[PDB]
């Protein structure tokens, strides 16, 4: 999960990293605010 | 050689196998498809491009969380999701996709357009 | 030098057109790496250990993304002049007596390469990256290109497709012909190619009479020089060697990336599946940690190398822009910058990873030793003195009162001295003092 | 030390492509290409104008008129010789 | 070391390529000797220079 | 195991040396081009720049 | 024959579209002016 803490220490919002591709981009940058662009993200998982 | 049963490459990785059913199988390590994300901050929307993948394989692999309204679209750089083909034409853009393609964000689905530059003055 | 008055000068009596070839790189191949797939090859146990190194993989990915972004900006800057360059349409084949067929796109789907570009690309072995559907093609198993999907790196397509590159090189071919005598850069004259060439020749010292007498000969020599570029791409030539070197640097980067996955780094194996099969905790995790640390250090080295190469390519692209502006879109007066000999005209074509130039130069083949004068004066009470304009005052010999003539500095052809080819100057003791056979500018009557 | 360490550590310094006599040939080629004409357009002809005359043509082209040059020949040569002679003593830390 | 055989060869080949490229670059610089017209100078004084 | 430590360390160090030499060689080739330009502009002619 | 060529400009007709009245203009801004020895030179 990506967690945002306020000044008092509470968790105010979060991102589930494995929900979709945008959530993965946000978790990679450790940020809720990403710049406009074209990014490469984690490939589709291949398991036996 | 079939009687040696295993075929290897120069790094001593297995690349082939002779089965007792009589067939020969090429062997490859498990592969993963590339994924790219097109994001527009102003509208807070996104789309995806599977580079080098035909739309059929990605259609199947999804059945194997959200990725798994327009259908997938084939471009010269791979299969695109969340995009409408626009016969549109531009001379500048923010989100290039390679091979003279770029993505037009929605003014608050994405549009695919081409890049074409024109000479200012032609004099015979 | 001669001990007498005046000086000796070697002036050409015959000439050929020489071609100097030069290759200038403008890009490298763009690579992105999925750090987690490269390091852990899709094994859950390795990935659990890697989470304690989570910051470093993201930094690797972001560095590569920045470098590719900077190259895209640099290549966009080079191509942007298409939108601001006035052009004049050429004729198919012969322009006057000049044959430009090899440099033009032949006139189903339209072609995007000239004949000479086709000949150059056919002599270079380049692997197909498969931008459209290469994943399925590699699925049809039967190397470095197919290793993308195993090792976890991806070759990204370039910003512009080949039809845009053909548009650029056609914009260059349409900006050659034009005026020569004008100061600024604001006007655009639609002077045909042959007339432009003859203006360029007149400006390097070949007089109008010589040009009118040798029109067809000059065109034939030019056509002969153009026709021989076809058969030149070989091991001997430095520019073609540079083309192959650029291709090889691109291939070597990928091969070194893939080979590092076979390094054991002192573990019992380079394969995680073998390590999981043969050992148990806690010895198992120490062995995997060796591979994790080794592969991360190796990726750091790869990223540093790619940054360096990208910066160098951007500098080289700036040099290519300078060469286009100085040698292709105008005639150069700089010694040695636009080929060898006296520069006449240059053409630019596409090549793998950059631009390929043909610099056409005026090259003398035989000379005559001519006897020359620094200047000429009469013997009036206040003397009147003249000096040549763009040429020499010479005697009409190929070996007292003497009959002085004028010649252009690039081809020996004595002509009468007139106010067209001479100017008035201050007196100098080196000048010849003339009593008889004064040229008209020196006549007191 | 670093030279003799080649054979211990297992690296080798390779000789350069050309010997010093070829380098001297190059720098003598440069010294023989200075003198020449100034008023001509192209690059196809070669005039055998002595060095001193070439220098005086170069001075006239940057705005020193012929009368001044004729009145100051020896002074100009002496100033030039003084400037050349001081390169000898300059190689230093500064 | 034989289990690291590929890496030593790559090191040697990289160095060989770099030295080859420098040899080509230095040859290109010196080549103008063959195309440069020259005039002989005088020993010592040329005029008063 | 002790010898393997030396093997791995020395191979990584040689990789670094090779990268540095590549960089220096490329820079020297660029500098040689600049020298050729200076010869052509300042030695073989008079400069107006 | 005696022949002339422009200096830093063009010999043009005074139109924005036999015996013709030729003028001179500077190459960076269209403004026809009379042809004189200030803006022309003798050539072969
Ligand atoms: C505004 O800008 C846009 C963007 O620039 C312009 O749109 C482009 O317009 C061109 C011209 O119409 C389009 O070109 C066609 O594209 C077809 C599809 O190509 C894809 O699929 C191919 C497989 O089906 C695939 O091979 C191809 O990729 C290869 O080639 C491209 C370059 O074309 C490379 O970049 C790729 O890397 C890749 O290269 C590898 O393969 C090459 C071929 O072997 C090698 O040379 C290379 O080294 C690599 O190994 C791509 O993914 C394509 O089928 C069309 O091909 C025909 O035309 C070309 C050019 O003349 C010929 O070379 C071909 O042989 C083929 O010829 C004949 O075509 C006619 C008509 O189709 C057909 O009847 C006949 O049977 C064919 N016969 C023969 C002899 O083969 C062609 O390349 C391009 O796709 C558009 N791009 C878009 C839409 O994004 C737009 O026009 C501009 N608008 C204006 C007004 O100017
Ligand atoms: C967008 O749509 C146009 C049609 O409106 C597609 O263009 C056609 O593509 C085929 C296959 O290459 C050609 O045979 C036709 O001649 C094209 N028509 C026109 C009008 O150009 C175009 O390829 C689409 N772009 C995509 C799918 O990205
Ligand atoms: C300029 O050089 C060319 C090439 O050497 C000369 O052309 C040749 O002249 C001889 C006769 O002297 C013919 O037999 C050849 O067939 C010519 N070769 C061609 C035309 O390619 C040409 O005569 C020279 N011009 C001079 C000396 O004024
Ligand atoms: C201009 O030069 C080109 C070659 O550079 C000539 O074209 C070739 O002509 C031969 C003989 O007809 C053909 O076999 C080749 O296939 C042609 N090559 C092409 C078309 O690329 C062309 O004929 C010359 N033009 C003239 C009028 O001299
Ligand atoms: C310069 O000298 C040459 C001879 O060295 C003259 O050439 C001859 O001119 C006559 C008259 O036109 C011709 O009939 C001859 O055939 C020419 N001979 C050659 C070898 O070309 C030339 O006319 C002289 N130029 C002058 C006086 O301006
Ligand atoms: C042309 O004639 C003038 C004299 O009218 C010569 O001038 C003399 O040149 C010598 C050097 O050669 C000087 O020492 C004298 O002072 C000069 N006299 C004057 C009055 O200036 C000149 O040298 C002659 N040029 C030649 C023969 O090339
Ligand atoms: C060139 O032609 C223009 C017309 O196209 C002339 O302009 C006119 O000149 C007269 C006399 O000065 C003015 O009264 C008009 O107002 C001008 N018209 C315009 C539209 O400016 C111009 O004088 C001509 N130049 C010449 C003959 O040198
Ligand atoms: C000049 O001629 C070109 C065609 O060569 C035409 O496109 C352009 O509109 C013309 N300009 C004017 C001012 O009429």
């Amino acid at each position: 999960y990506l967690l945002n803490f306020d000044v008092e220490g509470y968790i105010t919002k979060a991102v589930d990293c494995g929900y979709d591709d945008l959530a993965q981009l946000q978790c990679s940058y450790q940020s809720f605010d990403v710049e406009t662009g074209v990014y490469s993200v984690s490939s589709f998982e291949a398991s036996p | 050689l079939r009687n040696q049963r295993f075929v290897y490459d120069t790094f001593d990785n297995l690349v082939g196998y002779h089965s007792y059913n009589g067939n020969y199988y090429c062997v490859r390590p498990c592969v993963s498809v590339p994924v790219s994300v097109i994001y527009d901050k102003v509208s807070n929307s996104h789309a995806t491009l599977f580079g080098s993948v035909a739309c059929s394989h990605v259609t199947t692999m999804m059945s194997q969380r959200m990725t798994k309204t327009p259908g997938p679209l084939q471009t010269v750089v791979g299969c695109a999701m969340g995009f409408i083909n626009t016969s549109m034409v531009v001379d500048e853009c923010q989100l290039p996709l390679g091979q003279s393609l770029c993505a037009i964000p929605p003014n608050p689905v994405f549009q695919i357009a081409t890049l074409n530059f024109t000479s200012p003055l032609t004099l015979a | 030098p001669i001990n007498s008055t005046g000086f000796v000068v070697a002036v050409p009596t015959n000439f050929t057109f020489g071609v100097t070839q030069e290759y200038i790189e403008t890009t490298i191949q763009k690579i992105t790496v999925d750090c987690k797939q490269y390091v852990c090859n899709g094994f859950k146990k390795c990935e659990e250990l890697l989470t304690e190194y989570g910051q470093f993989c993201s930094k690797i990915n972001q560095a590569l993304h920045g470098a590719n972004l900077r190259q895209d900006e640099s290549i966009a800057n080079l191509f942007s002049s298409i939108k601001t360059q006035n052009t004049q349409p050429l004729q198919a084949g012969l322009n006057g007596d000049f044959n430009l067929t090899m440099l033009q796109i032949p006139q189903g789907e339209r072609k995007y390469r000239s004949a000479i570009e086709d000949l150059l690309f056919n002599k270079v072995t380049i692997a197909d990256p498969g931008y459209m559907q290469g994943y399925d093609e590699c699925m049809q198993q039967g190397d470095l290109i197919c290793a993308q999907y195993v090792a976890g790196y991806k070759v990204l397509p370039p910003l512009y497709d080949p039809y845009m590159e053909a548009a650029y090189t056609s914009s260059l071919l349409g900006s050659i012909a034009g005026a020569s005598w004008t100061a600024g850069l604001s006007s655009f004259a639609a002077i045909p190619f042959a007339q432009s060439i003859f203006y360029r020749l007149n400006g390097v010292g070949i007089t109008q009479q010589v040009l009118s007498e040798n029109q067809k000969i000059i065109a034939n020599k030019f056509n002969q020089a153009l026709g021989a570029m076809q058969t030149g791409f070989t091991t001997t030539n430095l520019a073609f060697n540079k083309v192959q070197d650029a291709v090889n640097a691109n291939a070597m980067a990928l091969s070194k990336l893939a080979a590092e996955l076979s390094n054991t780094f002192g573990a019992i194996s380079s394969s995680i599946s073998d390590i999981l099969a043969r050992l148990d905790p806690p010895e198992q995790e120490a062995q995997i940690d060796r591979l994790i640390n080794g592969r991360l250090t190796s990726l750091n080295a790869f990223v540093a190398q790619q940054l360096v190469r990208t910066e160098a390519a951007a500098r080289s692209a700036q040099l290519a822009q300078d060469k286009v502006n100085e040698c292709v879109k105008s005639q150069s007066k700089r010694n040695g910058f636009c080929g060898t000999g006296t520069h006449i005209v240059s053409f630019a074509i596409n090549a793998p990873n950059g631009l390929y130039f043909f610099h056409v130069g005026y090259q003398p083949t035989s000379h005559v030793n001519a006897t020359a004068a620094y200047g000429l004066c009469n013997t009036e009470n206040p003397p009147k003195c003249i000096a040549p304009i763009g040429g020499y005052f010479v005697l009409n010999q190929t070996t007292s009162e003497q009959q002085w003539y004028y010649t252009g500095s690039s081809f020996f052809h004595p002509e009468p001295i007139t106010e067209v080819n001479s100017k008035y100057v201050s007196m100098d003791v080196k000048f010849e003092n003339l009593t008889n056979k004064l040229p008209p500018p020196l006549l007191s009557n």
